[PDB]
């Protein structure tokens, strides 16, 4: 069940909301977190969420629109046009081995 | 049954240095890692440190090298490491980490 991403809208307008819906949380996961782009950068991190602690920590990327929830769903709000593009999610598990996956969303 | 060992026992670095250390658990049966203590300890937050480049997977030899990025100051910590097998076997084998200034 290969963690997935759907964006809801796909196309969203400026100063609406978009949310990245994930659909293949595994199991024995320790947590996640999104980065803006592509590849898993930590220069362009949007945030991180540790289950356990259940605490999340903004990091470089975050313009305090995000709204990530323990589902790992992201919800950016009042979007604007340099948000467009893709957004790697990557969880971390206990054993170590980690779990890329890429989704995107174009504004007009 | 199961053996778990950690590369260099007891640790000690530099703050702004980075930290490597390779763990290395075989056994009969399918044997996993349990880092979960490692992570809360030094992955508070989700993030991109800690490397861990498991040389020889397998499912019964389970070898990797963890490369812990940037230690800060405060991060000094003893912490266990976990390897299960499928029987229901378990091993803590514990180990620390200890960073200092330079100057």
């Amino acid at each position: 069940a290969q963690l997935t991403t759907e964006s809801m809208p796909f196309n969203v307008a400026e100063g609406k909301e978009v949310l990245l819906l994930v659909h293949n949380l595994p199991q024995q996961l320790f947590g996640y977190s999104w980065y803006k782009g592509e590849r898993v950068d930590g220069n362009r991190q949007i945030v991180g969420y540790a289950i356990g602690t259940q605490q999340a920590t903004p990091g470089p990327a975050n313009s305090g629109r995000e709204t990530i929830y323990p589902n790992a769903s992201l919800l950016i709000q009042n979007v604007t046009q340099n948000d467009t593009g893709f957004y790697t999610l990557q969880v971390i598990k206990s054993d170590l081995v980690n779990e890329e996956a890429t989704g995107q969303f174009h504004v007009y | 049954k199961i053996e778990l060992t950690v590369s260099p026992e007891n640790i000690t670095v530099y703050e702004g240095e980075d930290v490597k250390f390779t763990v290395t658990a075989k056994s009969d049966s399918k044997t996993t890692l349990d880092f979960s203590d490692l992570l809360t300890k030094y992955n508070p937050s989700v993030s991109d440190r800690i490397s861990t480049n498991y040389k020889t997977n397998t499912d019964n030899h389970k070898i990797a090298e963890i490369t812990i990025k940037n230690l800060k100051l405060n991060e000094s910590q003893t912490v266990t490491l976990k390897a299960k097998d499928d029987s229901g076997n378990v091993v803590e084998k514990t180990f620390t980490i200890t960073v200092q200034k330079k100057e």
